């Protein structure tokens, strides 16, 4: 009859308040040797939409194995129901079961090798949990690692482009491990959809966490920074101050082959990139960032051609294919061309002459663009300080700043 | 617009999908949309993921992805011949269509804006018009086109007191 009891328990605390004592009951459970939850799962989730029942299925997802027969799929129907209809603030109220189902759930679709079923399930199951748009939780990193295993970039995007201000707490729990896979995972879709400006920035973050060991998430994530910073930069950006002292003692002696990338990449010279590179070939094939590196290979013939420009007002093809080392006339008109195209230059061809002409003005200020422009950041730059001020009046009536 | 919405349906529908593999239809209608939004990131990667079942099932989109790879390389003239290689029944039809619009004013606003001199062969090669029908159809721009030398020459193409305000008493407090 305890199956009864716990029903019954059930019904009663829904609809009645007191969610401290219902959340008591539910976690003075695990000895749910009964197998049979099936039956009594849809029995009691009419009441109350669905706050109850999340023992029941941490429980079912805890087996690991053989969890519901061949029919397992009903069970992710049962979750996928769940997550649909759940709702309310009681699931925050046990904040702590739902980030480990949503857990076990991304476990076994990556293991079953379907993950995209998920994508829509830690989407609602995100935005449902957390307190606003601009508090990270949990489920931020398992959302990008299922969004990324499947080549579907596009659906993290409005969990990737708020910046992130508050962590959840979780009730325990919540390690460095979600924090460093949600900002690497994150610098990783960012790079894949070439937004170099974001990806550099979040490996910065993924870097910068305070460390007392070494884990394989922020090297495999300083070597990437490097790597970006090589290609939308020209140099290697120097990371914060704050940064630990793990990075600058340890981290850094296994990153050597970048270290040597970086530095042939500091003096212009195709020929050497390419010899190194194909010298490191099976370090950096190693390590699955290859086509990364031929991206900055691609780039130093750009750096070369921008800094043609400011010397130069008008160069021949054949010249110009001469300095940057281009081979051809021909290949210096394309690169031009695409340059022209992608607005990184400013540039015309005159295939008359077979010459190109350098012009140098992006924009002069007395237009009312520039105007809307400086609105605007001035309107980010309001709210910015607008927060700072918040959480300054948040803190300074803390009882424990009042002692001090 | 109407080709927007059309990408935002293919796209909940391919993510809903019954089991994440959704149907070779609306994989071709997202390969071919993404292709004329020019989001070719997005394209390779829906190429990319695309179950090697749905694709020697679907020969079609083995000529849609070989428009977007001639699109890739930024190779014009591929473009132009392979767009007028494959058809469908009235589902790719109006956005393939509509990608050769698109790369066509795409090709005349970059002869445009990149270049001061093109030869005649160039700019029809460019464009995709035959070299005559590409001369002749620059006249009421004026683009001065030359004889015997057959060179072109492209031409280069209230709230204000309200937010004054509010910007004052921010910095005022």
């Amino acid at each position: 009859s305890a199956l009864e009891q716990f029903v019954n328990s059930v019904r009663q605390l829904s609809a009645q308040g007191q969610m401290t004592q219902l959340c008591e009951l539910i976690n003075k459970s695990g000895e749910l040797l009964a197998k049979n939850l099936s039956h009594l799962d849809t029995v009691l989730g009419a009441l109350d939409v669905q706050e109850h029942s999340l023992g029941v299925l941490a429980v079912l997802f805890v087996k690991f194995s053989m969890p519901s027969v061949p029919d397992f799929e009903t069970l992710f129907s049962q979750v996928q129901l769940f997550i649909s209809t759940c709702n309310g603030e009681h699931i925050r109220y046990a904040t702590d079961t739902f980030a480990g189902l949503c857990h076990q759930l991304t476990n076994a679709l990556v293991e079953r090798k379907q993950p995209l079923r998920g994508i829509g399930i830690l989407k609602q199951a995100i935005d449902k949990m957390q307190m606003n748009t601009n508090q990270l939780t949990s489920i931020h990193a398992d959302l990008c690692q299922l969004c990324l295993l499947a080549k579907c970039f596009k659906p993290a995007l409005p969990y990737l482009d708020v910046d992130m201000m508050d962590i959840c707490k979780e009730n325990g729990a919540y390690d460095a491990k979600h924090f460093l896979c949600y900002y690497y995972y994150g610098g990783m879709i960012y790079t894949g959809l070439k937004n170099f400006e974001r990806a550099l920035y979040f490996y910065e973050q993924a870097i910068t966490t305070p460390a007392m060991a070494v884990s394989h998430i922020m090297l495999e994530s300083y070597k990437k920074y490097i790597l970006v910073s090589l290609i939308l930069l020209g140099k290697v950006q120097q990371l914060p101050k704050y940064t630990s002292q793990i990075v600058g003692r340890f981290i850094k002696p296994l990153s050597n082959a970048y270290h040597e990338l970086a530095q042939v990449y500091s003096t212009n010279n195709p020929s050497e990139l390419r010899n190194l590179v194909n010298k490191h070939s099976e370090t950096f094939t190693r390590d699955n960032n290859m086509g990364l590196v031929k991206q900055c290979l691609s780039s130093l013939y750009k750096k070369n051609i921008q800094r043609l420009t400011k010397t130069f007002l008008t160069l021949s093809l054949q010249d110009m294919a001469s300095r940057v080392q281009l081979s051809g006339p021909q290949e210096a008109e394309k690169y031009v061309l695409h340059m022209i195209e992608d607005g990184e230059i400013f540039a015309s061809i005159n295939q008359k002459d077979g010459m190109v002409s350098f012009h140098d003005n992006p924009e002069k200020y007395n237009n009312p663009a520039m105007l809307h422009n400086i609105d605007q950041e001035m309107l980010k730059c309001i709210e910015l300080d607008e927060r700072l001020k918040a959480m300054d009046q948040e803190i300074t009536v803390n009882p424990q700043f009042v002692q001090k | 617009f109407s080709f927007k919405k059309l990408l935002d349906q293919c796209e909940n529908q391919e993510l809903e999908a019954p089991g994440g593999i959704a149907t070779p239809p609306v994989y071709g209608q997202l390969l071919a949309l993404y292709l004329l939004h020019n989001d070719m990131n997005n394209a390779r990667y829906l190429w990319k993921r695309i179950p090697p079942a749905i694709k020697s099932a679907n020969s079609e989109l083995g000529g849609i992805w070989s428009v977007g790879q001639r699109i890739w390389q930024r190779d014009f003239p591929g473009i132009y011949t392979t767009i007028n290689a494959h058809q469908w029944s009235e589902t790719v039809q109006p956005i393939m269509e509509a990608l050769r619009d698109a790369t066509r004013r795409r090709a005349f606003a970059l002869v445009s804006q990149a270049y001061t001199s093109i030869i005649a062969d160039d700019f029809a090669a460019f464009v995709g018009l035959p070299v005559e029908e590409a001369v002749k159809g620059i006249l009421e721009q004026g683009w001065q086109a030359d004889s015997t030398t057959r060179m072109v020459l492209p031409r280069k193409p209230e709230q204000q007191l309200a937010r004054l305000t509010d910007y004052v008493a921010f910095l005022e407090n």
